[PDB]
């Protein structure tokens, strides 16, 4: 591949150089990389064209350049509207093109915000057939790391749980989510149970019972 | 107006042959603007595949996936194609179309128009659709929601009454179980007064086993 740093990060209304190394036969023959910016779960969108040119519609914030055998992106006036996975891709010999690594640009010092938690039983729908899931939603948090634990009865559950790698929605805060998995007799056996999810420290519960 | 729109089967078994498809709008698929594929292996970065030069049909590829594919483009549908032989567990990607901008020199690296993507799996296990439960409220205190069960492979698409909502709408990103099957869940946000006066309801689409249900969350 082309290289580019795995992460970058920058504060608010500042500016950040963003860089693609390759070798001769791809950055340095051929007066021809681009830029891709990528929010997560969609198509990438086009940045630059060329070492310098922008598609129309791209903002003036975004400027190409080409040095040697390497090449950038520079973005100014930064929004966390810029939070985004960048990636850089240059022609290379004989009709073909090569991406960058990719890398990922954190704008820092935005506000931060801890979990909106939901928290649903088994459908009695489901617990018909015997098996019963519990379904904890964690919603609009940022930073993007959380601790997570149920409890039945007031202590402590280790089996029968799954819970998501976090997840950035549209407005750049994260969600997740939570599922304990227990027959009926596991359901009925408990008069609570609760998730506890922890944010910076700080502490939801939510709770839930039979009825 | 310019669209792309990629189709093709999401679940492809070890050793088959795996193609896609992309429709074009708004433009001649002769009109010369190298019809690209790329690929997203998911959280692992983009892989360029290879592309059509419009207006020759001539096709270039990846030197990884040359000796294994072609790709061609259909004047009678007006659309392009990715065939891709002896498919392998590493081929499971997201896989987007492209169009490279006019008249550039290597436009395949300038990609102005993509498509949507479309996740496909390579495995050896089968299709499973969905079992679909209501999630309804007293316990949560204005969210209504949906759960999709054990389902395979990715993805799952969900709407609200029909696409009468957007407004208040979350989609949750799915959980791998052990199992290798996964499931999700959906909500919407509720004015609470609206309980029992106006009907809640979400339809689920599960198309790589053709699952289409709706589902009453009924109060």
């Amino acid at each position: 591949a082309l290289t580019q740093p795995p992460s970058v990060s920058g504060s608010p209304g500042q500016s950040v150089i963003i860089s693609c190394t390759g070798t001769s036969s791809d950055i340095g023959q051929y007066n021809s990389v681009s830029w891709y910016q990528q929010h997560p779960d969609k198509a990438p969108k086009l940045v630059i064209y060329g070492v310098t040119s922008r598609p129309s519609g791209v903002s003036d914030r975004f400027s190409g350049s080409k040095y040697g055998d390497t090449a950038s992106l520079t973005i100014s006036g930064l929004q966390a509207e810029d939070e985004a996975d960048y990636y850089c891709s240059s022609h290379a010999d004989e009709n073909m093109a090569l991406f960058g690594g990719g890398t990922r640009l954190t704008v820092l010092g935005q506000p931060k915000a801890s979990p909106t938690v939901t928290l649903f039983p088994p459908s009695s729908e489901e617990l018909q057939a015997n098996k019963a899931t519990l379904v904890c939603l964690i919603s609009d948090f940022y930073p993007g790391v959380v601790k997570v634990a149920w409890k039945a009865d007031g202590s402590a559950v280790n089996a029968g749980v799954e819970t998501t790698t976090p997840s950035k929605q549209s407005n750049n805060k994260y969600a997740a989510s939570s599922y304990l998995s227990l027959t009926s007799d596991q359901w009925k056996s408990h008069k609570s149970y609760s998730c506890q999810v922890t944010h910076e420290g700080s502490t939801v519960e939510k709770t839930v019972a039979p009825a | 107006q310019v669209q792309l729109q990629e189709s093709g089967p999401g679940l492809v078994k070890p050793s088959e042959t795996l193609s896609l498809t992309c429709a074009v709008s708004g433009v001649s698929i002769n009109d010369g603007y190298d019809w690209t594929w790329i690929r997203q292996t998911p959280g692992k970065g983009l892989e360029w595949i290879g592309y059509v030069f419009g207006r020759s049909g001539n096709f270039n590829l990846n030197p990884s996936l040359r000796n294994r594919g072609i790709i061609s483009k259909d004047t009678c549908k007006n659309q392009f194609s990715l065939n891709l032989n002896s498919a392998t567990a590493a081929d499971t990607a997201v896989y987007f179309c492209a169009r490279g901008m006019e008249g550039l020199f290597a436009a395949y690296n300038s990609l102005d128009v993509w498509g949507r993507g479309l996740l496909v799996t390579v495995s050896s296990a089968s299709t499973k659709g969905p079992s679909v439960f209501p999630l309804a409220p007293s316990e949560s205190t204005a969210a209504l929601g949906c759960l999709v069960k054990d389902y395979f492979p990715e993805p799952v698409t969900v709407s609200w009454n029909s696409g009468s909502l957007t407004s208040g709408v979350h989609t949750f990103p799915a959980v791998l179980q052990s199992s290798g099957l996964y499931s999700l869940s959906s909500v919407v946000t509720v004015p609470s007064s609206s309980l029992g006066t106006q009907t809640y309801v979400c339809n689920v689409n599960h198309k790589p086993s053709n699952t289409k249900v709706d589902k009453r969350v009924e109060i």
